[PDB]
């Protein structure tokens, strides 16, 4: 009595006996190839923050650009597709003087994202005012009137009597989100050339600003004239530039801003909760896939394991292994 | 595949097949959590944290790779060991049916 | 008593399209992968396209990507192979196969064909003017 | 528990018990280090670091869980295998005491 | 010859043979339940920093509130019981404008904690003086005289001749702890309403402050009047408020503070070494336990492993496992 | 070392030696990546990150230690098990050459 | 038939049978001992950044001290031998008021390091000038003329007409390295006593400075007179002191500096790419070794595993294990 | 020759308290867990309270928490079960048990009773007016 | 047919130096460790110094560190033991040994001597005035 075999050797590895030649094997791995990214099967995969917001970038949405507001769909899974997000309209920003470009990437790390419907503070009667709220032709609103970012209020002195230089003024930014949510407060400051600074604010020297929230302090000094070229903006010439920053207010805490002339006071504020699973990828998402792999894109789990470039991945994925593993499917080989 | 000398033992042949099938299914249905980015750590702002996160991913992938390799090695151990168990079970049947009048070589 | 039954084959012109169906009796296709194969007379059976228990696709040969698509309907208990832009060389008997082994994954053509515990009787596709 | 046909083999019964006892004691006295907070990382100030620390804890707990499960699987392997070893040792005693005048079924 | 059995199946898992039915099993896990925290058996478990300091909070002790000084017992094990520590006396602080609330949580991460007996610098003759050392009825001392936080000296200009505005002044804060210890330096600044600022300091414009230690820089601008309501303080009305911060001086390094009017110069300084093992928990500690578990509280190791919510834990603890593991205690099952 | 009663079975002696040699070589040629500092994290500036990095190293060393210990335990299992395999192979040769005229004790 | 044995017990551990006495064992571990560090076999091991730069420290090289420039060899492996790097010449620095000491340790983390051959900006015509470029007898150049750090330009007002106080001025520091490289920009500010400040800059009040790159902002206020003693410098008396900082410009981004009088504008800039594997060690490197171990120094892999102090290590190293493991080399022991 | 001996049982009124002792001879209680059990005539033996080798408590049934406490003295080589607020239903024979198996842990009532290698002869507790 | 051949031994004065060579025939020294041993008549053979397949050194006894150095040449297929500041007690027959077991590592004197599959015939070193 006995057992038939293919009479051909195939080496496998065992736990206590080392390598053994057997009659047959089943390979357990493949090497994937690179292709486009896709929707993750079983999820709504977040690419753009507001896909219905047409002709808007993620940073446009994060700053509240006019015509770029609306609901941000929740998502348990998100794709980081811009290492350095850009704007595509509104008033010219000197982006790289702060961390502001990362704001939409910070937002996509949360599952739930929404812009507050209340103003966190009243801009017109803020310290150092009263102020009229500045608007710009670079930022056309729904009926094409002059507007501005919904997250901020351009504070311009309303009365010539108070149109003067000011000592640093402190404003408290309260927490207006729902308990459990993080609040991300967007603020900044406008600057211009020397004569336009005198006309707008009654002072043409550099202005200074600080923010402070949860023990995190920042400090900025403005620039008067000699600005870099306008970029990523509304395409309309402007003599001035704005600097924009964000501060994260955690666990229901109040933040503070100290400011002088040109302050962009916060208005609408981001409220975010939960956690979204994020990997790097590229748009557009084409079709669907079992798995999203940072190096291979969308892929489908044909076998339980894979060899090749290990990387961050999400979904129903094959597991990275070091060697092409083989399951034994036969008897011990003996030379015939 | 299993038999005597010619006739094939259907159940002994079949149960050897199922043993390899159970091992394949067991290895195919392992659940291992995946690795994604930190939601809070931003590029440029938190590069030092991101370097440690990359180190954590690299060490985790190596650990899981060794763990799955051992699982395959343990599966192959039981499969290769089962050949001797099947043969011994085939000899016990040729000794129970063939009475003591026969002698085993 | 379990059985797969292919249908939809027949004569079609080059550049034409044809939709084959793989219906199951005596068992359900849920949680199983279903792979399509084809065979030219005198040649070994070759893999075409498989759909996993999750509904995702695994192509068994590179050439057929694009032209061949696949879908499954758990209510209809049926898998469909959609063939477009057919060439004369696509003439063959087309088979579907399934199994409970391998975690409902598609594997590759060689391994899945060996894993298959059920094969349909095949349907003839003939591509000619 | 172990015996012949009725009389019980005391030492064979006892040594099977002790084998399971040794495995239980071995599994009961494993030393695994625990996980606590980072002493330096403060809430609110170092949330990005704290997220990575939580990830390190989550991956560590999964690794240790798989390692202990395999230890139990290896214990059960030796316990189940020892049944055949005990039975073979009981047959060798019934073949040494019963001379060649008897025949084994 | 053979072996008796219970003749009932119980499935176990093996390393190379998969699932096997056996005659008996021993469960190796339980699921704990939640209860109060406790002392860790074999340790002195730190809850409050100074338990003998009666009617003092940890932040009170960390700031050197009068009647809240004394020895801090060393502890290899500590419980973080306040995510946001509060004060309960002395001069009103605007806590959330700095990181100061986390100071006692930073301290409890060390095994050994002590307040220095020397003053790190001489306040009276510091730059911009000479100064008289301010005291307050909000901070009653041991004989109920006016006092102040032991960690700081309220620097008030002593002479009207030097009671004027000042350029930013720099002071070096030397390292006075013992080699191997970290030094945590507490400092801040007092502010008030416009007329009280003129009376105290000869200047009523906002004042600016910076700290710098081991490459870590901070910047603050003060607020004149319009302060938020007094909270967590001595309960006595005051027109002014203080802002308090800390800076960590590592490896025997000197830090610097730049300041103007209202400076709270550092005096007594924290010296800390070693590491304490910290988890989150709640007071009071009731009895003792083998193990302190962040989700289950105090628990006793009945079995080597547990299923349920994994969490940070300390002590003689059961080990978290994914499934209720079972040890085989029988023979292979065969239907009778 | 292996033989009959006196004469030594050269190949049975030699193959037992080689089995232990293969295990020693296998254990001697394992490749495990080492741990170094983070290149970006600076002392004094990034002490909170450095504490987590130290924790990652400590947990990794413990995991690799358990993994290598199990590899040695699995090697010793196969070596100790091979004694019974060698003895059984030596008895099969003394039963094939010694015809049925002899009787095994 | 049977097998001979040494007839002496030696306990080993098995995977499924627990402890077993066997006839012989092979120990698989040793405990290393501590000795000097060495070159890693198969590599060029970086100790000093520029070993050919004689009588220069790593910080000297990192700052571009005259006579301390030249090629920095690439290295896949580096030794951190100064936890707190020191200078040994040139103009006196108040090192510990910034993070500057860590600059050479940051550099050694890269595989490739080079000083740019172009000046990142033109110092003479920078905002607030025109400037003459200051030199010092503390910094003798190749022909022993007065020089300065190659990474910076000491901006001194050239004309008495513009020798006056200035509002904060902003300069953009562009990215001039090759794509893929990090740019590390060195800058700072000089200060002096009151009368020398008036003579040099036309202003003797404290001056303020900020840097900003990739969202990282820093702020500094200078000190007028009363400086700490000169240290780690050229040994020549000077009334003034400089403060030096660095900012990392990542992914081709432009940084900014805001400054007043005394600015040390960046000139030559570090361009770095790749990653070097770094561990702590000490110089000199004596001979070679299979392995560099943070606690044991250089060691040679005699056995595959080692017991003792686990630590960071690089090279062809034995693997740390918890217990002295033993391989079985014999049969099961039975009492004779 | 190893032996546990319970003592301290007897007649007590409802709401009363009683302290049982479990003394060891022929061996030492250090590094062992000691569990208390009780049995009503005609019912299965049930667990009460156990003390581990570290001195920590494991209750074997929920009802007895609070009323029953336990302590050990390595010098006296004795374990004490303190019972307070006794109810008529607490009438039973009370046993102590120990073992060297299980790492000196208390486990649960079912497993520890099976692990026990030594049992005392029991002491009768009767709760009645 | 594989063989190691030591040479270079002979008579040398105290404080003198001597260079022994270990040449291989029938096989190559690449990827192997080569260890030197010595034996006093009537005493057990003792380890001296070994060189691994990477070229690194492992001393088998502490005393000989410094005085004894070693090198290998894969082209010459030869290992050299350089002895300096020789003492009368260094008089012995000196052996070289190699093996393919143990991953080309040097191990310790006891283990490597047991691992050795090839030994040279030895060369006599005599240290005397
Ligand atoms: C891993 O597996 C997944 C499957 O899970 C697989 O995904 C498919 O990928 C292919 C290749 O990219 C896609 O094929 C393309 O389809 C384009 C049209 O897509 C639309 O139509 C699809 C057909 O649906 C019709 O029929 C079904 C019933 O059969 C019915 O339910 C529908 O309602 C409709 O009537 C439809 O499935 C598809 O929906 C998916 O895609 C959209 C778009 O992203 C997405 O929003 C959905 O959520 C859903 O995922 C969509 O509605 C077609 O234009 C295109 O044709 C061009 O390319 C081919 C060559 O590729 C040329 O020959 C041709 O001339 C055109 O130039 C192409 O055929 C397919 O749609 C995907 N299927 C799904 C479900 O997403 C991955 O490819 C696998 N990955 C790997 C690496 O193997
Ligand atoms: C895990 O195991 C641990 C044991 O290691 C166990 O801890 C016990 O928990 C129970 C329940 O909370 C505690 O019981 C309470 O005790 C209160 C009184 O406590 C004081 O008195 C205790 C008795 O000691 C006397 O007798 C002994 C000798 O028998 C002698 O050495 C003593 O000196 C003294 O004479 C004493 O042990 C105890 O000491 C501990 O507790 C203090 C306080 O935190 C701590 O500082 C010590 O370090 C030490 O840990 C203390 O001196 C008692 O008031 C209370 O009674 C109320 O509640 C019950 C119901 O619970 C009501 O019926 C009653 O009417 C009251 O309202 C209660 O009985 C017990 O004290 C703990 N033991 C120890 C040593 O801490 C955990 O519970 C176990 N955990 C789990 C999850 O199972
Ligand atoms: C792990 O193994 C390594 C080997 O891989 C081992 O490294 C040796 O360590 C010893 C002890 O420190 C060193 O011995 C010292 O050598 C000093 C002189 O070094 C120079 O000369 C060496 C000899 O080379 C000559 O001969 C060879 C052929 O034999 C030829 O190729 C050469 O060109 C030359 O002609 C030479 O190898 C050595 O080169 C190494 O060292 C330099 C310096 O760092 C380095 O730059 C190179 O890259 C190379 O690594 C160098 O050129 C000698 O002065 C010194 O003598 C003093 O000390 C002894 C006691 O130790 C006293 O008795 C004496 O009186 C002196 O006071 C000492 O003998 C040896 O050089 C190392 N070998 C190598 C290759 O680096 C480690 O020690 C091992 N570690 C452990 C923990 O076991
Ligand atoms: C869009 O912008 C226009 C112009 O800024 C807004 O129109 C102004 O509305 C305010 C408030 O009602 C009036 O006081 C002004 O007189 C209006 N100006 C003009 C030119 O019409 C308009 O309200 C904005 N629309 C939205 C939806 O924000
Ligand atoms: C408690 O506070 C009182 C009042 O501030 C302190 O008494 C003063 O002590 C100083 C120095 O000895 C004297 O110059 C003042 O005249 C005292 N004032 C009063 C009102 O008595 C007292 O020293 C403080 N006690 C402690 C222990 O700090
Ligand atoms: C070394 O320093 C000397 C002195 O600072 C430099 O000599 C000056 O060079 C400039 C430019 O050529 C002349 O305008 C000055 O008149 C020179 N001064 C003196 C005193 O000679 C010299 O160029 C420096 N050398 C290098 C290589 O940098």
């Amino acid at each position: 009595t006995g057992i038939t075999s293919s009479n051909s050797p195939h080496v496998v590895k065992t736990a206590t006996q080392g390598e053994v030649n057997v009659t047959g094997v089943i390979p357990l791995t493949t090497t994937p190839t690179k292709s486009h990214f896709a929707n993750l099967k079983g999820t709504e995969t977040r690419g753009k923050l507001c896909p219905k917001c047409l002709n808007c970038t993620d940073l446009d949405v994060a700053l509240g650009r006019p015509k770029c507001t609306g609901k941000i769909p929740s998502a348990r899974v998100s794709i980081l597709h811009e290492v350095r997000p850009v704007t595509s309209g509104c008033f010219p920003i000197m982006h790289d003087r702060t961390k502001i470009r990362q704001l939409p990437n910070l937002l996509r790390g949360y599952e739930h994202i929404r812009l507050s419907t209340h103003n966190v503070i009243n801009a017109e009667n803020a310290p150092g005012g009263p102020y009229k709220i500045g608007t710009s032709g670079s930022c056309p609103n729904i009926t094409n009137g002059n507007g501005f970012f919904a997250t901020m209020a351009w504070a311009v002195p309303k009365n010539d009597k108070n149109k003067t230089a000011t000592n640093p003024l402190t404003i408290e930014v309260p927490y207006i989100c729902t308990e459990g949510e993080d609040q991300i407060t967007v603020w900044g400051f406008h600057s211009d050339n020397e004569t336009q600074m005198a006309k707008l604010y009654g002072d043409s020297k550099p202005q200074k600003f600080t923010s402070s929230a949860n023990g995190v302090t920042t400090h900025y000094v403005s620039q008067i004239g000699g600005f870099p070229n306008q970029t990523e903006d509304g395409g309309l010439p402007q003599s001035g530039r704005i600097v924009v920053d964000y501060m994260v207010q955690k666990s229901g805490k109040t933040g503070t801003i100290t400011y002088q002339r040109g302050i962009l006071l916060p208005q609408k504020v981001w409220c975010a909760s939960g956690r979204s699973k994020v990997i790097k990828g590229s748009l557009p998402l084409i079709g669907e896939a079992d798995c999203l792999h940072e190096k291979y894109g969308g892929l489908n789990k044909s076998k339980p394991y894979y060899t090749g470039e290990h990387a961050k991945a999400i979904g129903n994925c094959p597991i990275w292994v070091k060697t092409p593993l083989k399951l034994a499917n036969g008897t011990k080989y003996r030379p015939p | 595949w299993h038999g005597y000398t010619v006739a094939a033992d259907l159940k002994s042949t079949q149960e050897a097949i199922n043993k390899i099938t159970k091992n394949l299914n067991s290895l195919s249905e392992l659940e291992v959590k995946n690795l994604q980015r930190l939601s809070g750590a931003m590029d440029e702002l938190h590069n030092e944290i991101l370097e440690l996160d990359e180190k954590v991913d690299d060490l985790r992938a190596d650990t899981i790779s060794s763990q799955i390799e051992l699982a395959v090695l343990l599966s192959n151990e039981g499969i290769i060991n089962s050949e001797d168990e099947h043969l011994l079970a085939l000899e016990r049947k040729l000794k129970k049916m063939l009475g003591p009048s026969a002698v085993e070589i | 008593e379990v059985q797969l039954v292919e249908s939809g084959g027949g004569l079609v012109q080059p550049g034409g399209s044809l939709r084959l169906s793989c219906a199951a009796t005596g068992f359900t296709l849920e949680n199983k992968a279903i792979g399509w194969f084809r065979q030219t007379p005198g040649s070994e059976r070759e893999g075409v396209l498989c759909i996993s228990k999750s509904g995702s696709w695994t192509y068994y040969t590179d050439s057929m990507r694009g032209r061949f698509t696949i879908s499954r309907d758990n209510a209809e208990n049926t898998v469909y192979l959609q063939m477009d832009s057919l060439k004369p060389e696509d003439t063959a008997v087309y088979y579907c196969a399934t199994t409970t082994a391998g975690g409902g994954l598609c594997w590759d053509g060689t391994t899945f064909s060996r894993l298959a515990s059920s094969w349909g009787q095949g349907t003839q596709v003939t591509v000619s003017s």
